[PDB]
């Protein structure tokens, strides 16, 4: 009722890993489930910073993490590498650049200033 | 008189202790298992290996992100009913 | 699948974990809470070689010992705890990945509908409350 | 499987209140869970529309 007719957010209940689909089959006095699941692969190191301080104010990712390879800071998802340039659309401001720990300066890119 | 080893669940006759570590087949008890293996022909007893050793590299400002994935298909089996009978 | 060693140095951004991490000083390699739990429970027999009520059972009533000695169970507990303290929840669905503890705490906060700025501004207070509760 | 290796959205399953994480310990013939939970505090009135 859970795995087949829907998608389950429970862990290890429907297969091992993140759950995608299920398929039922019949057997003598029993049932057999086929779980189609999603599992990550080879990874890379990165250097992170919990927040960004552009103009005396903190900045936080709307959805993702802040990473940097060796020269530029990017915001990405949690389960797949996809760097993008940080703009005001991907961040929300709350703070005064004095209370958080581990913040780095960098800068952001306004999308409307060029226009 | 030969190949006699005393364990925490009685002593064992007919096997030789080994200082290596393997995933064990026949559970003896008290963390001691036994199996058939070469040196070419002998039954050996040893302490089980909990698993493959590993370590992580936790640090103040280090993160790890994957760049690829994989779709997998496991399987599961469940009984649903037994045979009906009458007397 | 595997066993993860504890990090060499126990600093986690103000959080304290001495009461639950393994204690190398004790011979049993058990955490203080585990040691207190072990001492509190009074057990009768564990299948050890016997030679007064337990002695009166020479009538075919025997007690086999458990397969896993209660020393390697502590190894499993330590492995799971180290994995969940140094890798978040990603080690339960694939290869373990490192991540700083405050980031993991912020994301767990974000899970229940509280923006992470709350944590990033009240880190010290949260750490002190956690330490007091654990104490 | 659920409370430890992840975060659970089931109400009053992994501890009372909103759930944050859990830590296991082993006891003779059993297991002991330590749940870390989030609970609100003093509140204020407001007028809503
Ligand atoms: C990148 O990540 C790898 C792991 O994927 C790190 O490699 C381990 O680093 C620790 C740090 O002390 C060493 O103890 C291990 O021996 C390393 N692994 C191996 C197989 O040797 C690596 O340190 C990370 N950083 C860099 C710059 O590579
Ligand atoms: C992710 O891993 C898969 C593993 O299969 C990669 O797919 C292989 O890609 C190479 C590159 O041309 C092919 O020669 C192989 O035939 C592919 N394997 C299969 C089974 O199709 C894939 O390329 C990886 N992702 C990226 C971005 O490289
Ligand atoms: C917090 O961690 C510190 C070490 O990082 C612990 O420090 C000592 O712990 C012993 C254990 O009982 C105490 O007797 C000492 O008084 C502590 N000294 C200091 C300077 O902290 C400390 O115990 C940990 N906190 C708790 C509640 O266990
Ligand atoms: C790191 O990312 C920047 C972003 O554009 C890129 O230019 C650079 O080639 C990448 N690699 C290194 C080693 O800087
Ligand atoms: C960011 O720059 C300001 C002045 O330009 C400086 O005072 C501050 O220390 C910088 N940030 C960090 C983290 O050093
Ligand atoms: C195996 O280890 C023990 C110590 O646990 C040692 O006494 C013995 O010499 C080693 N080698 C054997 C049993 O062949
Ligand atoms: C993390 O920061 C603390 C701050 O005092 C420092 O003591 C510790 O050595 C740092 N660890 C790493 C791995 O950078
Ligand atoms: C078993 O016999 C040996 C003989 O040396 C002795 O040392 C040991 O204490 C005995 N164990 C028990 C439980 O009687």
């Amino acid at each position: 009722s859970e795995c087949v007719l829907g998608q389950s957010k429970r862990v290890d209940f429907c297969g091992k890993g993140y759950h995608l689909m299920s398929f039922p089959q019949s057997a003598p006095h029993g049932v057999v489930f086929l779980h189609v699941t999603y599992v990550p692969a080879q990874e890379k190191n990165f250097t992170t910073a919990p927040a960004i301080c552009h103009d005396g104010k903190a900045h936080f990712p709307r959805e993702g993490v802040f990473v940097s390879n060796g020269t530029h800071w990017f915001v990405t998802q949690r389960n797949f590498y996809e760097p993008q340039i940080i703009t005001t659309d991907n961040t929300f401001v709350s703070g005064n650049c004095d209370v958080v720990i581990g913040i780095v300066n960098n800068t952001v890119y306004d999308p409307l200033q060029p226009e | 008189g030969s190949n006699v080893f005393q364990t925490r669940a009685g002593c064992l006759i007919g096997a030789e202790y080994v200082n290596n570590s393997y995933e064990c087949d026949i559970p003896i008890g008290a963390g001691i298992c036994a199996s058939y293996q070469t040196q070419s022909q002998s039954i050996i007893a040893y302490t089980m290996s909990l698993g493959a050793e590993n370590s992580v590299a936790y640090s103040n400002n280090s993160i790890a992100i994957p760049t690829n994935f994989t779709i997998s298909v496991t399987t599961e089996i469940l009984p649903v009913s037994m045979t009906k009978t009458s007397v | 699948k595997q066993i993860y060693k504890t990090p060499p140095i126990k600093y986690f951004g103000g959080f304290n974990f001495s009461q639950i991490l393994p204690d190398p000083s004790k011979p049993s390699k058990r955490s203080p809470i585990e040691d207190l739990l072990f001492n509190k429970v009074t057990l009768a027999d564990a299948g050890f070689i016997k030679q007064l009520i337990c002695a009166q059972k020479f009538n075919g009533l025997t007690v086999l010992p458990p397969l896993l000695t209660d020393e390697m169970i502590a190894q499993y507990t330590s492995a799971l705890l180290a994995g969940t303290i140094t890798s978040g929840w990603t080690f339960g669905a694939g290869p373990a990945l490192q991540i700083p503890f405050p980031m993991q705490m912020a994301y767990r906060f974000n899970g229940i509908g509280v923006t992470q700025n709350v944590l990033y501004e009240n880190q010290k207070l949260i750490a002190n409350q956690f330490n007091s509760a654990i104490g």
